[PDB]
């Protein structure tokens, strides 16, 4: 029990912003799967 | 390649027949596997055609099968004759369609894009739509899949940064 003085947790400073949820699908396959990306198929999204 | 508009009607035959899609550039195959009504029909949606190809990309329209014809039949040839008279049917019954088909007037049709080589881009005149007011704005709209289309195939042989500066990918982009 320690109410004077205990351990002291970092805050995180970044909150999350809402996206599109176009543009995270697309961005999501633009950096995990970068094989179709050179393609029409994804350009044309 | 080489953009050759040809009914649903005629590419179904084509389909369903059996006929080499690549020798309907060849006026001498075409005109043997293909009815004087089909070849009018061709010519007549060939003259349908609203839109403008990337010139500058080396894509253009085909010479209607009516105009192949007739210049064969004014050159020297063991068939020239016969030819003339292909000719002379092509116009009896052409002239026929536009005076059954001038009611028409004001519509725009969907069109359907399926490649035949790098020579040879048909374009399928599927249904029609009624378009009076600003039917080029309606025609952009209705065709947005045929554009997309003719964008995917060119972007296979011609660089994109060229492709992107075409009226076609600019309908495109009016369309979505």
């Amino acid at each position: 029990r320690n109410y004077s003085g205990g351990q002291q947790q970092a805050i995180s400073r970044f909150t999350a912003r809402p996206g599109d949820p176009q543009v995270e699908e697309l961005y999501l396959i633009f950096t995990n799967f970068p094989a179709q990306t050179a393609y029409w198929e994804f350009h044309k999204k | 390649t080489q953009v050759l508009v040809m009914p649903k009607a005629v590419f179904e035959s084509y389909k369903t027949a059996g006929v080499q899609f690549n020798k309907l550039l060849d006026t001498n195959y075409i005109v043997s596997e293909t009815s004087v009504n089909d070849l009018a029909e061709i010519h007549q949606a060939l003259t349908a055609f609203p839109f403008l190809l990337p010139e500058k990309l080396d894509i253009k329209l085909a010479v209607s099968p009516i105009i192949k014809v007739a210049e064969l039949g004014e050159i020297d040839g063991p068939e020239q004759f016969k030819m003339k008279d292909l000719h002379n049917r092509l116009e009896s019954r052409l002239a026929t369609n536009e005076l059954r088909d001038a009611g028409n007037r004001n519509l725009v049709y969907d069109y359907y894009l399926y490649p035949v080589d790098e020579n040879l881009w048909v374009a399928v005149q599927q249904s029609a739509h009624i378009a009076s007011s600003d039917p080029r704005r309606v025609s952009i709209q209705l065709n947005h899949t045929f554009f997309d289309s003719m964008i995917n195939e060119m972007l296979n042989t011609r660089p994109r940064e060229s492709v992107a500066s075409t009226q076609i990918f600019t309908y495109y982009l009016e369309s979505c």
